[PDB]
RNA sequence: GCUAAACCUAGCCCCAAACCCACUCCACCUUACUACCAGACAACCUUAGCCAAACCAUUUACCCAAAUAAAGUAUAGGCGAUAG
RNA sequence: CUAAGAACAGCUAAAAGAGCACACCCGUCUAUGUAGCAAAAUAGUGGGAAGAUUUAUAGGUAGAGGCGACAAACCUACCGAGC
RNA sequence: CUGCGUCAGAUUAAAACACUGAACUGACAAUUAACAGCCCAAUAUCUACAAUCAACCAACAAGUCAUUAUUACCCUCACUGUCA
RNA sequence: CAUCACCUCUAGCAUCACCAGUAUUAGAGGCACCGCCUGCUGGCUCCACGAGGGUUCAGCUGUCUCUUACUUUUAACCAGUG
């Protein structure tokens, strides 16, 4: 999630869980020529990949 | 002797305690409770802090005679 | 001739100013000796994706609904709906007292909770 | 200035230690010795000036083997590395010094004079009167101060009453107690000063600048002015 | 445009809302006050009129005191209200000569004190106006307590009065615990000086103290409303069976 | 102590207002330094033997330098306070009965 | 007849009155607007000068808490300029 | 000035603050230009080009001063005292 | 810091031109990590012998590169730069 | 101007410059190597070197006697901008 504070994790510390989220994900079309399997999203800046 | 690193380098000494410590039965207003620094009031002892979990990035290992393969007998290796 | 007034992102700056700063996302992991990221899964959020299989509800409701007046909740209404029905039965039977407060649901402490209300240590 | 001495180092070693110049810059940052600056690169090797050092498990007289004579950039005369007992130390090396050969340090004040051998250190309450001696210290437990330079050599003039008059290389007499512990003979580089520089650049790579370009007429006597007294401002100057 | 109060005004305009109206009164009449600190630096005419040699006229006399600069080393010994004079002096004492900046300072001493009260010795700096202060005070005890703070001019002086009071009225027998004899009778000599523990807690505290102290005692965590609903729930319900 | 003047007269404020000082109020001269007036003697009643007094309880005079340094610290006199006086007063009292 | 020319509000000024503001989430003293590790760094100190004195060198007005009046008086001052 | 880096063909020579001569640095003479391409440039001709060299990066010294192989040079295109 | 990619534009001055006119306006599109950057548990203890094909030889201006002992530790490829 | 070389002056010592140094050193200066001569500091000679300032042999050439021809830019005219 976004614009919202992660609890610090330490050695042995409990699994973040996220319930909620605010990612809004939206398929766009590419705008060059892309392999079949490559898809494309615009996604948050706060998004990573994992 | 000439001892072996100048004074400038070394740590510097602490500055002194605040006079309201050694008054005895006053207990001295510092600013312990605000959590922050300032100039206004007295500086606050803080007791030794312990983390109170094993953290291997910043784990300190114990005194070299604390250590239990330690021996007198020194071993040239 | 430089530009005091725009956004200074990480695409500004030599290669030691461009890869120290980021866009915004959490970190979620530490770097080692030699360059090497370690990840770690705890660090990592998880999603928690209920089963929508035979769910009734949509994301739009009918018109045809009645225009019901908003009643925001408050600590009074939800100490009345769930705390009070428990106290009421036990205030007529007799056995009430200070000390079981913790068994009618009241947490004298947030500490040894998964999830603790202040400060909380959940996301959204 | 954010200004930090290169002598951090609390613990000693043979290894050479980079340093950093100042060129002629304090801690403030601007200049406080003029004609610094520059130079080739060089590396400190610290040297022990107390010759009577015992180890930590040893006490009393103790010997140590010359392992190699080199050159030292910091200083001008030459070092030598010796190694006694379980440690090795850099010392000033003396005008007749090789590797292999052996020196003595002793504290050790006899009833009569000993034999005084060239680089041993023995204390000035044991060496015969005339003897050549260098490195010499102010008191015991002090460290040699004087008579570091190539070539110098210090004069034991006389010995009285545990204290001894030590003539130094300008020609000046000093009182220190007898139980300083000096170096028999010269030091090493006797023909230090009878270098030729050759050219300008070869002063700009021992890290000295070029002097300034200002004529002063100021001087010794020339910048210093004395004043006239009221009777003698008529004579000062009379027209020919 | 213009202020509704004059600036000056605004110091003693803050003590009137937030943290500082909370304070205890007597504290806030310490602050108040601009009680004239006792003549070191200049002689007092000693009347209220003169008669002006030139016209022999009596003319009406004012003593203006000369300002005093005191160093921030000045609050951690005592100085006797003595102070750095920074002012301006004519060459050869002469109107005509031109005008030259000058600075007195203070002769200081670290000398070493006793008192009888905490039982305890302290190295501090003091200047000679000071030892002869407590000469005629006839004990440091009582040169700290007699002397007021616009006098001792110094934020170690009033912390020494206040752990001389505090000791004075807990009557805390921290003080000589193996003589219970010998601390009766420290305390039946300081016995003029009696304040009580609620108000000699405040002596000597600056404004920035005195804050932090009153936040102090404000700081509590937030009841719960489970608490307080259930009070109410509880008080209700008895209420309730009173009626049937 | 320096005790000091001003050269210029600072003219009259009031009842209950300040006066009003400029630059030239800031020049001052010099009256007296209290370090160089002659010195006084401190009056004491001594608890213990003295080379100069042997008899406790007996008012004695020496120099500043003196009865701060070694007869107060040590306590071998008190302060000539007028309760301690009194004190001292009924001890010689009871020794002459 | 082109370029143009005309317009009346926006708002502002001076008073009176009354003592003003700053937590929606997130980020912000490190290279501010940067989730997440042993610090110990800490604040306070006369204003000067231009200018006037036909130079300048002592000196030269700067709200200090009630409008008016006492009064530009007593005083101060290279007993000058001026200050009060 | 400090820190830690980089650059210097070929040839004659020799373990050279050597010679010739590119890159590079500098700017001797002449001409063009003079609101110009340019608030100092262009073309040709020149000095140096393994060294007291040139140069990129970061840091330091600040105006009652700094720095200076003294030209009263330079300290952000008016420095006998920056803005 | 999007600054001759695509499309459209009552378009229309880049020191001339311009319909496709285009180094203008609006919209849309884009530069994908392996390269580079972002590194490291503690406490002690170690590190005399250049470089120059480093072997000759010859130097001074004396130099640009090293650990061990014990304790702790076996989770894994994130983030940012990428266009002209 | 600086410059090796020479010379004068100052300083007997350490924990931030000098310096992690110690009078064969450091700093403040003069002069400008060397060689010869001199006093008890002063004057000549000389190797190379110089975008320094003069002079000169020979050659060279439109520098000139005495200018001329051609090419390019400019130029003038046409169009655009201005
Ligand atoms: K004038
Ligand atoms: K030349
Ligand atoms: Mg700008
Ligand atoms: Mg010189
Ligand atoms: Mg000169
Ligand atoms: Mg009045
Ligand atoms: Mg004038
Ligand atoms: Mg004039
Ligand atoms: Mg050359
Ligand atoms: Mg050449
Ligand atoms: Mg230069
Ligand atoms: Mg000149
Ligand atoms: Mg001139
Ligand atoms: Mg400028
Ligand atoms: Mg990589
Ligand atoms: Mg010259
Ligand atoms: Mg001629
Ligand atoms: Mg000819
Ligand atoms: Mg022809
Ligand atoms: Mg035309």
């Amino acid at each position: 999630a976004r614009n919202v504070v992660y609890p610090l994790y330490r050695l042995g510390g409990p699994q973040l869980r996220v319930f909620r989220t605010n990612f809004f994900i939206q398929l766009v079309r590419p705008g060059v020529a892309q392999p079949e399997d490559t898809v494309q999203f615009r996604i948050p800046m706060e998004m990573t990949r994992v | 002797a000439y001892e072996w690193g100048v004074r400038s380098t070394r740590k510097s000494e602490p500055p002194p305690l605040d006079r309201v410590y050694e008054i005895p039965g006053l207990e001295p207003i510092t600013f312990a409770g605000k959590m922050h620094f300032v100039p206004w009031l007295a500086r606050p002892i803080f007791p030794p802090w312990d983390r109170g979990y094993k953290d291997p990035r910043f784990y300190r290992s114990p005194p070299l005679h604390e250590h239990p393969l330690y021996k007198d007998q020194a071993c040239y290796i | 001739g430089a530009d005091r007034m725009s956004k200074w992102t990480s695409k500004r700056g030599p290669r030691s100013f461009r890869g120290r700063k980021g866009r915004g996302a959490k970190g979620i992991g530490f770097l080692t000796s030699g360059w090497r990221f370690v990840q770690i899964k705890e660090m990592v959020p998880e999603f928690v994706v209920p089963d929508l299989t035979g769910f009734k509800l949509k994301p739009y409701v009918s018109y045809l609904a009645p225009e019901s007046e908003e009643t925001p909740l408050t600590a009074a209404q939800l100490f009345s709906e769930a705390v009070a029905p428990a106290i009421e039965k036990d205030f007529k039977d007799g056995t009430f007292d200070p000390d079981n407060l913790e068994k009618y649901g009241f947490e004298p402490t947030q500490e040894g909770k998964l999830f603790q209300l202040y400060p909380r240590n959940f996301l959204r | 200035a954010n200004f930090v001495s290169w002598k951090s180092r609390t613990k000693y070693t043979i290894t050479p230690v980079k340093m950093r110049k100042s060129g002629g810059r304090d801690h403030t940052g601007r200049i406080r010795v003029h004609g610094i600056g520059g130079g080739h690169k060089q590396r400190y090797r610290m040297i022990d000036f107390l010759r009577f050092r015992p180890e930590e498990t040893k006490s009393g007289p103790f010997e140590e083997k010359v392992i190699q004579v080199r050159y030292d950039p910091c200083r001008s005369a030459d070092i030598a590395l010796v190694a006694g007992g379980s440690r090795k130390r850099w010392i000033i090396a003396t005008e007749n010094m090789q590797a292999g050969d052996t020196i003595l340090n002793s504290n050790h004040i006899g009833r009569m004079a000993v034999a005084a051998r060239e680089g041993d250190a023995h204390p000035l309450g044991a060496l015969p009167v005339g003897t050549l001696i260098n490195n010499v210290e102010s008191e015991p437990g002090r460290g040699a101060q004087y008579i570091r330079a190539a070539g110098t050599c210090g004069v034991l003039l006389r010995k009285v009453n545990g204290t001894a008059i030590i003539q130094l290389p300008s020609k000046r007499q000093m009182q220190v107690l007898e139980t300083c512990v000096a170096t028999v003979g010269r030091v090493s580089n006797v023909d230090h000063n009878k270098r030729v520089i050759g050219k300008a650049g070869r002063n700009r790579w021992l890290g000295k600048r070029p002097n300034s370009g200002r004529w002063h007429r100021k001087g010794g006597w020339a910048g210093r002015k004395i004043r006239p007294l009221p009777p003698m401002k008529s004579y000062v100057k009379l027209p020919s | 445009p213009l202020h509704k109060y004059p600036v000056w005004l605004w110091k003693r305009l803050q003590l009137r809302e937030g943290i500082c109206s909370r304070l205890p009164g007597h504290y806030l009449r310490s602050l108040e006050e601009e009680r004239t600190p006792t003549p070191v630096h200049y002689r007092p005419h000693g009347a209220k009129f003169k008669i002006n040699p030139k016209n022999g006229q009596r003319e009406r006399v004012e003593d203006v005191p000369i300002p005093i600069y005191f160093p921030p080393e000045s609050q951690r010994g005592l100085w006797g209200g003595e102070g750095w004079i920074l002012g301006q002096i004519y060459a050869n004492n002469d109107k005509l000569s031109k005008r030259l900046k000058k600075v007195w300072k203070p002769q200081l001493f670290e000398r070493e004190f006793y008192s009888e009260i905490l039982d305890k010795k302290f190295t501090v700096t003091v200047t000679m106006r000071t030892l002869d202060l407590i000469d005629e005070a006839y004990g440091l005890d009582f040169y700290i307590l007699k002397t007021p703070k616009e006098d001792l001019c110094s934020k170690f002086g009033m912390d020494l009065k206040r752990g001389m009071l505090l000791r004075l009225a807990r009557q805390d027998p921290q003080l000589h615990p193996e003589d219970p004899e010998r601390r009766a009778a420290i305390y039946d000599k300081y016995k003029e000086f009696a304040i009580p523990e609620e108000e000699a807690e405040w002596v000597g505290l600056t404004l920035e103290e005195a804050i932090e102290k009153q936040r102090l005692l404000e700081e509590k965590d937030p009841v719960p409303l489970f608490k307080i609903y259930v009070a109410e729930l509880i008080q209700q319900l008895q209420q309730q069976a009173l009626s049937e | 102590t320096v005790i000091v003047e001003r050269w210029w007269k600072v003219p009259l404020a009031g009842e209950g207002r300040k006066p009003r000082l400029h630059r030239r109020h800031r020049v001052y001269k010099l009256v007296e330094d209290t370090k160089h007036r002659p010195k006084e003697n401190l009056e004491l009643i001594l608890t213990q033997s003295v080379e100069n007094v042997g008899v406790r309880g007996d008012l004695v005079s020496v120099k500043k330098s003196l009865g701060r340094n070694r007869l107060l610290p040590q306590g071998l006199a008190v302060y000539a306070s007028p309760e301690n006086k009194k004190l001292f007063e009924e001890e010689k009292l009871l020794r002459q009965e």
